[PDB]
């Protein structure tokens, strides 16, 4: 039931504003910081909404226009699409998979020039949508870098060492219009995901999900993301779909979601929320040590099974008929 | 066998780098 | 054809002495030892019958009463069987299999106690069969000893020199009843393979025929071997079992086979043909160094990587449904 | 990847060993 904004300003969101999916989902616990019960999911790499951690504080005055002034002259990168669905791809990728064609385009520019290309959309009405999506790095101006500065690295700080992740590689910046989908997918690395304008509905799933969400081969520029349109789920090639389960959760200004290394995530800008920004934390996870295996380890297995093939039999696309030949008649 | 990369939604200052720097 | 016997003896044996299979054959060559052909053929591991090496000349005159009376009081394995089929097993990885069974038991005994067996089998009309198959070792007899050191040595062992192999690892005793079969495998070892008494049907496949023959999984006994019931092709578990196309030959008393490394052979004792006797020459392949790779190669690289899984996955009996994960929706 | 074993349907002096013993 979508929470009540302070000083009775009404629900944050109505359910009318979700996409419909064909799957069940249960709620993420929302918790605050200092609850234990919090301390104990995130040990456990299980996703959990902290309501308090003020890690993002100084970004929550953060707009389009605050941006424009302040995050300096460097470059963009702009993902622009005809479809709500911002399927990520790897271009190092493309040339072994030379019939792929992205759904999507990007291209590099200023900020001004993206916020220009916002207004130019919304005036004219057209369909087209944008989505940024840029690592915070040196370029970024003085205030912004006060900003910065001025996250909650004491709390971040103390998480990272208490779970022995590894560096910080990155922040990204994520600037979406209303609607805007980021399709299923895992990440290799531990991610603090800090909500700070407008409602992104976060759909997770499990690594154990793995038989359920058929993602690409590990070369294909779609590695590790789902194969399946949730829009429109093909049972005859992903029969497990039927059988997924997610957790989800709405995150609004303040919000921080841990999304845990290996879990599946589908992510989308509320319908008619208006934009949205969040600020993501990457880390690389702690080091590889007993059984049984964990999913996520089996899962480590698979990607360097594929790799390792890939690179012994000299072109990716041989990947494939070799693992059909191992397998039929002899472990199917 | 069990060891993995870091690959994420996103191309290779920034993190680390660019907080101390700051 | 079959060829003619020396002194108008007649043809050494006919099509009725031959099993009924399934799919078609083309003849292996037979060649001297003298002609450049045999020479490319190993050179570029292709089967060949050489007629003349003499490799075991004083063998020839091996037979029952001679070994009996000159091979020793050392051990002989003996597999005993209620089929024509002899499977063969590793009793090493049985206790991963709880259920398998093997149709053919091994015992320990004496030559003397072999040939009294086959006596009692004869002369009770028993339909008990018999297959002894031992590696040649210092207990053998002095006779013995005098006719091993009388192989052909010289031309095996340039053999062995010019095609870069490894050591001789063994040279097993084969000593069968008429009607005996060693179902289709493969070994990874070279093999000249030298006929002493009696006369064998041997069927040779590629090792690119992989799929059409279904090996067990690498870790069940009867790795190496065809699931594949050479008498009753289940054709819905192993469809492509309807494309295979072997090479045969028959060879006798003087002939010796060259059956290269990782290439499939079905061998069998010529039915009412009498007890057969062989002794194979087995040697470790050349070192692992170009592509296109080699239909071996990817054998190999299938072993591996179903080695490795059942290593890092603690259990074997987990490969098969890791390996299914990793492929349906995905790969197939 | 590529690497082999020497693996045959018979157990683990003979061969080159015995041949030189003799
Ligand atoms: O917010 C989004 O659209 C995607 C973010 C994401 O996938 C991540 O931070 O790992
Ligand atoms: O002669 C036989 O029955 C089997 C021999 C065999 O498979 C080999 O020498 O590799
Ligand atoms: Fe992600
Ligand atoms: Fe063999």
């Amino acid at each position: 039931e979508p929470r009540e904004e302070a000083g009775a300003l009404g629900p944050a969101w109505d359910e009318s504003q979700l996409r419909s999916y064909s799957f069940p989902t249960r709620p993420i616990p929302r918790l605050s910081q200092s609850d234990p019960r919090a301390e104990e999911l995130i040990e456990n790499e299980e996703p959990v909404v902290l309501t308090d951690t003020n890690l993002v504080y100084p970004a929550l005055k953060w707009d389009l226009e605050y941006l424009q002034e302040n995050i300096g002259n460097g470059d963009f990168s702009v993902y622009s699409a005809s479809t709500h669905k911002f399927l990520y791809y790897d271009e190092k990728k493309m040339a072994n998979f030379q019939n792929f064609k992205p759904r999507s385009n990007r291209e590099e520019m200023k900020f001004h020039e993206f916020v220009e290309k916002l207004q130019d959309i919304q005036q004219r009405g057209g369909e087209e949508r944008l989505y940024l999506q840029q690592t915070l790095n040196d370029t970024v101006g003085r205030k912004i870098v006060m900003d910065f500065l001025g996250f909650n690295w004491n709390w971040i700080n103390k998480q990272q060492g208490k779970r022995g992740w590894g560096q910080l590689t990155s922040n990204l910046l994520l600037i979406g219009m209303e609607g805007n989908v980021t399709p299923a997918h895992y990440d290799e690395q531990q991610n603090f995901f800090a909500q700070i304008k407008g409602y992104k509905r976060c759909i997770l799933f499990p690594p154990d999900q793995f038989e359920c969400l058929y993602p690409y081969p590990v070369h294909h520029p779609c590695d590790r993301q789902s194969q399946v349109d949730f829009d429109n789920p093909d049972y005859e090639r992903f029969p497990n779909f039927q059988n997924v389960v997610g957790y989800e959760t709405v995150v609004g200004p303040g919000d921080v979601l841990y999304i845990p290394m290996y879990w599946w995530h589908h992510i989308e800008s509320l319908l008619n929320g208006g934009i949205t920004i969040t600020v993501n934390f990457w880390y690389k996870g702690a080091p590889t040590p007993e059984y049984p295996l964990k999913a996520h380890q089996k899962v480590a297995i698979m990607r360097n099974i594929e790799k390792m093939l890939g690179e012994a039999l000299g072109n990716p696309q041989e990947v494939g008929p070799l693992l059909n030949t191992m397998i039929k008649g002899r472990y199917n | 066998l069990t060891s993995y990369d870091c690959e994420v939604n996103a191309p290779i200052l920034q993190g680390e780098e660019l907080l101390r720097a700051l």
